[PDB]
């Protein structure tokens, strides 16, 4: 309902976690579970490639269709670009439905 | 036993030969009847059924509501409108993302 | 200069003409050229097929580009369509330069 494709078997959940690294334990045995750990975090890169199948348009419409377009006149900044602060921002939500088809 | 009744706009109507285009007299048209499906389909001019309306308690009498508009329900089974020697044959299904029981 | 492609050998000129059909001539010889002709015109169909080579766009531009589009809101009539009189009309001149490329 929020929009999209409903899959019975969607892309699996990818779980990640930092393996706990005990800090030096006591010198004599103790049944209690270690609660003293070395502090740490991880970082790295991640890639995702997706193949999409397109379904081309085949209209016999004679006149122009509505197209999504960038504004023509000058502006403080560029839409879908960064700041003067280095902050990307998405000006508006962009739909999918521009071309037309009959019923 | 009610062959004299029909839905104001729930049946096909053909004109007899030379029936006027407008305000044709009843004797100049031919009304169709989907009576044959009384067996599985709701009668077009009556309620579908009755549903509860409140939560009856000892101090509250149970109330009910009449259903005049009932959509698809798990377990339903129906028949389609009949076709006539002088009726349409096919129709193009609209190119849409979804549809329900595509029968014209 | 009016725009277009300059060809040393462009599509040839196609000339057409109705062959003259003399009306009944005099009964005795006369050197003068016939100037009395049957009146007539011709009509038919004509087809022209042209193959155009396209040069696809390869831009790494991140933001949207300016696209030619049909007006969104209601109007008396449709642009590049016929009249109520049956008269096709071209509302505006349409250019070619919409996509962008660097220098
Ligand atoms: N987004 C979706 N994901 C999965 N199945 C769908 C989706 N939309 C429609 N359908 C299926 O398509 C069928 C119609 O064809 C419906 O009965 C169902
Ligand atoms: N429209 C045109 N038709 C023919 N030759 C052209 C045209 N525009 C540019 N050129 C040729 O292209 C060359 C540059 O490459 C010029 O010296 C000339």
């Amino acid at each position: 309902l929020m929009g999209g494709f409903g899959l019975k078997h969607p892309p699996p959940q990818i779980l990640i976690k930092n393996t706990p690294v005990p800090a030096d334990p006591p010198t004599t045995f103790n049944q209690s579970k270690l609660n003293s750990f070395i502090t740490q975090y991880s970082t790295g890169q991640v890639s995702v490639e997706i193949e999409w199948e397109l379904q081309k348009e085949n209209s016999k419409r004679w006149n122009p269709e509505i197209q999504y377009t960038s504004n023509y006149y000058k502006s403080t900044s560029v839409d879908f670009a960064v700041n003067t602060e280095g902050v990307y921002s998405e000006p508006r939500p962009i739909g999918t439905r521009y071309l037309t088809r009959n019923l | 036993d009610e062959e004299r009744f029909f839905p104001s706009n729930g049946i096909l109507i053909f004109g007899k030969q030379n029936a006027a285009r407008d305000n044709a007299d009843y004797s100049d048209v031919m009304l169709t009847s989907e009576e044959e499906i009384k067996t599985t389909n709701p009668v077009a001019t009556e309620e579908y059924g009755i549903v509860a309306d409140n939560l009856q308690q000892q101090n509250t009498a149970p109330q009910i509501g009449t259903v005049n508009s009932q959509g698809a329900l798990p377990g339903m089974v129906w028949q389609n409108r009949d076709v006539y020697l002088q009726g349409p044959i096919w129709a193009k299904i609209p190119h849409t993302d979804g549809n329900f029981h595509p029968s014209p």
